[PDB]
RNA sequence: CGCGAAGAACCUUACCUGGUCUUGACAUCCACGGAAGUUUUCAGAGAUGAGAAUGUGCCUUCGGGAACCGUGAGACAGGUGCUGCAUGGCUGUCGUCAGCUCGUGUUGUGAAAUGUUGGGUUAAGUCCCGCAACGAGCGCAACCCUUAUCCUUUGUUGCCAGCGGUCCGGCCGGGAACUCAAAGGAGACUGCCAGUGAUAAACUGGAGGAAGGUGGGGAUGACGUCAAGUCAUCAUGGCCCUUACGACCAGGGCUACACACGUGCUACAAUGGCGCAUACAAAGAGAAGCGACCUCGCGAGAGCAAGCGGACCUCAUAAAGUGCGUCGUAGUCCGGAUUGGAGUCUGCAACUCGACUCCAUGAAGUCGGAAUCGCUAGUAAUCGUGGAUCAGAAUGCCACGGUG
């Protein structure tokens, strides 16, 4: 069956938006295209820095970007050198002067993107999909998750026929609107096609 | 769309602010003036020698991310599918699936 | 002494101002016969003042915005009944029996995706 | 209807005469939700039936109703309206008045 | 159809008329302007009107003034 | 004279927090304010396709809600102006001042 | 099969003809020459082949760097070309149908069964008894949003009861009551009563209440099924072309026409047609924009020219309906097709192929075979309005109310 996107359906009810900047009809189109350029640049430059969530908010004549990552030391660098090279080029893209804020992700196994990116990297390293699913589940439940399930689909292990398989531990309600559900999607680009990774993480209610 | 097709759209906009922004704006007014030059304004003939690709009627509003000429929205500047992928990841502020 | 009661419908909204003693009806600075073109709309506001007898006994000063022929007429009929409950407070047993105090909340059903109307589906082929 | 056994709606009666049965009669002739033009035809048809075709307007409709007999009253009123449309007279008020005249004299 | 403030004609075809009046009539003139309005200074000339793949010569007649050159060239072959 | 502040934002629970910070500051410094008024929400509604191909009937139903708040200040007291003009407010709130 | 395409006059456009280009229309790397840019110039359907004027910003351990133009070498670029029987993601469908499973115990050599066979009762695997099963999870339901009653907070651009003011306009003093506007909260939970039912769940009836038996509507669509749809949204394995399957431009085609099929609009009319008078909406849109008032034209519109980034101003006079008069059952004062003539507006440009107005013409059609579809209530039917797409181009689609 077809599933609705669980993170987008819960925006504003129990999940805050990843962008909260306001603008009227005049500058909304230019700034939204400016958001796509900065999210693509911070993902490409910091792909090995485990960046999972980018918060973009805009004051009246400025912009500050909050980078949620589990490894701040690559993002900070030696005394802010890596931050300084990023703050100068975001202001070139956005036009207004910019600022780089860094929020530390305490547990990467509870954030849905870094669980999906870890399985994305291991399937390229010839780690088995039975093992790759099993490590991310057990590491999340021991850190205080009430439930987690992960799904992979399409050419598992280089087989010709695409197959679907999902494992579940705990309790993950998809139809409860109070359910804190963290969901994001990552694709495993291997030599034998694309492997989709879906991660559902339940963090409690209300 | 194709990379050559988006290169055509940049070529039209760069000529649109070049030629038809201020020069054809004057030529549209003088041909419309009822008070003076009722017979021999000849502004239409000078518009003929201008290049065609400066026209706002020839340009096509397309997605800034992929280049799809279908499903454009002036609110987002994107195609209908790419609006969804930014909405579900929370990249568009305040945008959510609605019920009424 | 003013006695007030709010009545409404789908997109209407009516106020009711009661003053003791006349047979005067002033709706939007117009008369009862002048504003209401339909004879049925003239009588549906007389229906709550049937069990309770009015001849020349109370003023009503009413205005209404939005709605249509029976939307404005349904708004006034709801508005009079709350004014009589404000006026006497013992009349409720007759007004619950008539059913005029119940606000008709049947709003319009939304136009659905995939269908040209709320329930009307585009025409279907067997095979 | 297989499981959902419910009743049928009770509409408000005729504001002119206080007749519940005449309120169901004007809804059959009403097309495109035009209540204002439907009841004006029915009132003018009965006034032709009352003044020139026999007194007791409320009873004169009942004698025309009795010969063509909830559902028994529903099919009787529907047969009067549908047969009135396929006549040779000029207006709908003139056609339905002659149908109630024929139904009163069972022909 | 078109507004009365100026009948439209292309600039390149208008130049082809002016040299044809002074230097006399020539071989049929190949052009692509199917949208030009026929003026009375063109009567007598033969203009080859492009119709998609070839050029069809049209001998201009007196009553052709006001019409378009595209109204004399079928763009498709029917069988 | 009269100064007024138009407050507009996407989130309803976030616009009233920045609204309350301005009015409470204005009442503290001795200004005359006739409260905040709720102006009607201009909510846009967007219906676009979810599929790139046939099965036309499946669509998404989006909205953008734009709330509006107006605070009217009667007297231009210098202590009122110097406090309110450089406040630290939420990033998702746009301010419009009429002096 | 009004599907992708939310909108093919050029563009779009992937097609064809014809004219052209070859590190290329476009991106990264180096070197040299030109600051870039500006302004114009002659041929060509155009892509472009050749000239005039001008700046020279920035630091120059003077090597110039850097934007952009020009030239050149190769690495490379480019493809909407092949494959949805190499794939991701997403969607339809059964179906908002009530199913789908685990943990332990128990039964059987066993695959498994029980649970989750039965007795009831519900929209429901909904719930309660019964029972070697006891529990849990994914579904359903609930929580969310919106609407229906009341309260609190706040009165401008919104509102006008008691008041003063009349040029009869909330328009101006004012009033903060009320309508409306939106932030929070109360309120419905079989809660109470009666009866039925094994004292159960549940049902029936009644009261209270704005709302009563999941109040109305939406969001919310399980495991799976159809190798269903998508290499032409995008992402992507592999293959193929490369002075060509690429790229530029002009015109044409996508709108053809002996036919067939599906999907719509307007009709065949007196529940109507036309003329005059006239009343009542909700929801949105607006700055390279909506564009009032005034003036002109029969009109489409045009001129002049405010207000308004907007509860202010504009689109914007809602239409059905109501009142009077007329036509009197007919191919008609029905219905408007088609065609001619004369024009408006959009845009380099309305021939192929735009919209609209005016004059004139007035096809078929007088309720439609077999067959077949929608819908149980503010629904069907019908009336108009608005929006997205859009320079312009809605009988389609998305919303919104009126009557019902
Ligand atoms: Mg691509
Ligand atoms: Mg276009
Ligand atoms: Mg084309
Ligand atoms: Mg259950
Ligand atoms: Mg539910
Ligand atoms: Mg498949
Ligand atoms: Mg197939
Ligand atoms: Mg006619
Ligand atoms: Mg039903």
């Amino acid at each position: 069956g077809q599933k609705v996107h669980p993170n987008g359906i819960r925006l504003g009810i129990v999940k805050p938006w990843n962008s909260t900047w306001f603008a009227n009809t005049k500058e909304f189109a230019d700034n939204l295209d400016s958001d796509f350029k900065v999210r693509q640049y911070l993902t490409k430059e910091l792909a090995k820095a485990s960046v999972s969530r980018i918060v973009i908010e805009r004051p009246a004549k400025s912009i500050r970007v909050t980078i949620h990552t589990a490894r701040p030391g690559i993002v900070i660098g030696k005394k802010g050198e890596d931050v300084e090279k990023l703050r100068k080029v975001v202001a070139d893209i956005a036009g207004v002067p910019a600022q780089i804020n860094i929020a530390e992700v305490r547990k990467p196994e509870l954030d849905a993107k870094l669980v999906a990116d870890s399985i994305t990297s291991q399937l390229e390293r010839r780690v088995m999909f039975r093992r790759a699913m099993k490590r991310a589940v057990q590491n999340a439940m021991r850190l205080g998750a009430k439930g987690i399930k992960v799904e992979v689909s399409g050419r598992l292990g280089g087989a010709e026929i695409a197959r679907t398989e999902w494992y579940r531990e705990g309790r993950v309600p998809l139809h409860t609107l109070r359910a804190d559900i963290d969901y994001n999607t990552s694709e495993a680009h291997t030599t034998y096609g694309v492997i989709g990774v879906k991660v559902w993480i339940f963090k409690g209610e209300i | 769309a194709k990379q050559s097709m988006k290169a055509r759209e940049v070529k039209r906009v760069a000529l649109a602010d070049k030629y038809f922004a201020k020069r054809a704006e004057l030529k549209a007014i003088i041909s419309d003036v009822n008070a003076s030059d009722e017979d021999r304004w000849n502004a239409v003939l000078k518009l003929q020698t201008l290049p065609r690709d400066s026209s706002p009627s020839r340009q096509r509003n397309r997605c800034r991310q992929t280049g799809r000429p279908h499903g454009f929205l002036r609110k987002f500047g994107l195609s209908r599918i790419k609006v969804r992928e930014a909405a579900m990841r929370g990249e568009i502020p305040g945008l959510k699936k609605a019920s009424w | 002494n003013q006695y007030y009661g709010t009545g409404r419908r789908k997109s209407s909204a009516a106020r009711v101002f009661i003053k003791p003693g006349n047979g005067k009806i002033v709706i939007n600075q117009r008369s009862l016969e002048q504003y209401f073109g339909r004879e049925t709309a003239r009588m549906v506001v007389r229906q709550p003042l049937e069990l309770v007898d009015m001849v020349e006994k109370l003023d009503l000063y009413i205005t209404v915005k939005g709605g249509g022929i029976s939307g404005q007429a349904g708004a006034i009929r709801h508005g009079i009944t709350r004014a009589l409950m404000e006026y006497d407070e013992s009349l409720r047993s007759e007004l619950r029996k008539a059913g005029f105090v119940t606000r008709d909340a049947r709003q319009v059903e939304r136009k659905k995706v995939g269908l040209r109307k709320a329930r009307r589906r585009p025409q279907f082929s067997k095979r | 209807p297989r499981r959902r056994v419910i009743g049928q709606r009770k509409i408000l009666p005729d504001p002119k005469f206080g007749s519940e049965l005449l309120a169901k009669f004007v809804n059959i002739l009403m097309v495109d939700g035009k209540k204002s033009t439907a009841e004006s035809i029915v009132y003018s048809a009965l006034e032709t039936l009352a003044q020139r075709s026999g007194k007791s307007e409320l009873e004169a409709f009942e004698v025309a109703l009795e010969n063509v007999r909830v559902r028994r009253n529903a099919l009787a009123m529907r047969w009067i309206v549908e047969a009135a449309r396929k006549r040779g007279d000029k207006s709908m008020a003139l056609r339905l008045a002659n149908e109630l005249s024929d139904a009163a004299e069972n022909k | 159809r078109s507004l009365k403030k100026g009948p439209f004609i292309d600039l390149h075809l208008l130049k082809k008329v002016e040299k044809a009046v002074e230097s006399g009539d020539k071989k049929p003139l190949r052009t692509w302007s199917r949208r030009s309005t026929i003026f009375p200074n063109m009567i007598g000339l033969t203009i080859a009107v492009h119709n998609g793949r070839q050029h069809v010569p049209v001998f201009v007649t007196d009553e052709m003034v006001g019409h378009k050159l595209g109204e004399f060239a079928p763009t498709r072959t029917y069988r | 004279q009269r100064i007024r502040i138009r407050l507009k934002a996407f989130d309803h629970r976030l616009i009233d927090q920045a609204t309350a910070e301005i009015v409470e500051t204005a009442k503290r410094t001795g200004a005359q304010v006739r409260g905040p008024i709720p102006l009607p929400t201009r909510k846009e509604r967007f219906t676009v396709l979810i599929s790139p191909h046939v099965n036309k009937d499946a669509r998404d139903q989006y909205e953008i809600r734009t709330h509006l708040r107006l605070v009217d200040i009667v007297e231009p007291t210098e202590k009122t102006v110097d406090a309110l003009m450089r406040l630290d407010l939420a990033a998702g709130v746009d301010v419009q001042i009429s002096l």
